[PDB]
């Protein structure tokens, strides 16, 4: 909104303000390395203690 | 004796070959289950995790197939040497820099290789508008000059083939691109990815010529040496590599005689018409439909090898 | 009626104080 005067100058009207905010995008990532001597056994079934 | 059965039992089925489907609506489990290829990405559960089954051994299986898993390499390289608007497929080019601990590469992609050939004498349009300065180019190679003039520029550059993911940073660049294998990117929405190289620095080699269709027409690069400036062109074709010399020097055979006419070869290294290099096959059937790439401001037209297998070989030299 | 402007005190005079610099930038004409 604005003031009105009393006195001369050349007013604004009604003013609107439309502001949009983009987002942003954040792709965090690491790398783990795991041995294939701890996924063959992992996927068989031993029986031996 | 009794667990050998059991560990045959384990070891037995291979992929299914053939299934005697009896009706299409019906979608039986057998049929899902030939068709149904393990994954690659899932959500972080160890249900999830088990049941997209990526724990198995080189290959994935629910507790071989004639696929290949693709590797990824990374480079480093600096923000202004490369441009985030480059498109994800695309082949990329790694100059070997001088110093002997580096760390942080040099990748060229053809749209920036061809301001290291311009500047010194549509496509270069949109070269100029990328990368705007030649000065941010022209001192990754330190002396590029005297390598073109002792004719020993081919060696030095070892094809990488094309882009996957590029990482926006601020300053130090990561980029990973597939040197070998299934090319296909790293999107939690795995999206296909579609090998581009512009329209003008690329002529077919099939419909040059204008019954025997193979089904993987391979993709062949070819840096040529001109006395305007040498050029990078990209080629096309369903042949040998005994047919891709061949038919190669008959078609540079107006720009060996135009090199000869200009620059006579007053010493013995001048006399290498550059060299070409297998970048992989494709589909031969479904190859190199047509786009359109735009920036900001315009638009070249570029091809898009779609589903490519990439595939690095050395230099063959032309002559 | 209550109204909304903090107040000090000065002797017998209790004085009241306010600010109008809130009620004209969200104007944006200067105060």
């Amino acid at each position: 909104p604005t003031i009105a005067h009393g006195d001369g100058r050349r007013p604004s009207k009604q003013r609107t303000f439309i502001v949009v905010k983009n987002c942003h995008k954040h792709h965090i990532s690491t790398e783990m390395e795991l041995s294939m001597l701890d996924l063959e056994i992992l996927h068989s079934i031993p029986e031996t203690p | 004796r009794r667990r050998l059965q059991r560990r045959i039992a384990g070891l037995l089925p291979p992929p299914a070959r053939r299934l005697n489907i009896s009706r299409g609506s019906e979608f039986t489990r057998d049929v899902r289950g030939l068709v149904e290829e393990h994954a690659q990405a899932s959500s972080l559960s160890a249900a999830a995790v088990w049941r997209a089954g990526l724990l198995a051994p080189g290959e994935v299986a629910v507790a071989w197939s004639g696929w290949r898993p693709p590797v990824f390499g990374d480079f480093l390289i600096h923000a202004s040497s490369f441009n985030n608007a480059e498109a994800t497929g695309t082949p990329l080019f790694q100059f070997k820099q001088s110093d002997p601990f580096s760390g942080v590469d040099a990748v060229f992609t053809p749209l920036s290789l061809f301001i290291l050939m311009n500047h010194g004498r549509g496509l270069t349009r949109m070269a100029n508008l990328l990368y705007d300065s030649p000065a941010t180019l022209a001192d990754l190679v330190p002396d590029f000059g005297r390598l073109v003039a002792d004719r020993r520029f081919h060696n030095f550059i070892t094809p990488v083939g094309p882009l996957v993911e590029n990482i926006k940073s601020t300053y130090l660049n990561k980029i990973t691109t597939v040197v070998h294998g299934p090319v296909v990117s790293k999107a939690i929405p795995r999206s296909t990815v579609k090998v581009t190289v512009p329209q003008e620095a690329f002529v077919d080699l099939d419909a040059w010529l204008s019954q025997p269709c193979p089904a993987d027409a391979r993709l062949y690069v070819a840096l040529t040496y001109e006395e305007a400036g040498p050029r990078f062109t990209f080629f096309q074709s369903s042949r040998g590599h005994c047919q891709i010399m061949n038919i190669l020097r008959i078609y540079y055979s107006p720009s060996i005689m135009h090199r000869y006419a200009v620059v006579q070869p007053l010493h013995i290294e001048e006399l290498t018409f550059g060299a070409v290099a297998c970048l992989g096959t494709f589909s031969a059937t479904d190859g190199w439909r047509r786009s359109a790439f735009n920036y900001r401001g315009s638009s070249l037209p570029v091809v898009e090898i779609d589903s490519f297998y990439s595939n690095v070989s050395d230099w063959e030299v032309i002559l | 009626v209550p109204i909304s402007a903090a107040v000090i005190k000065l002797g017998n005079h209790a004085v009241a104080v306010e600010s109008l610099q809130k009620m004209y930038n969200d104007t944006q004409s200067p105060y």
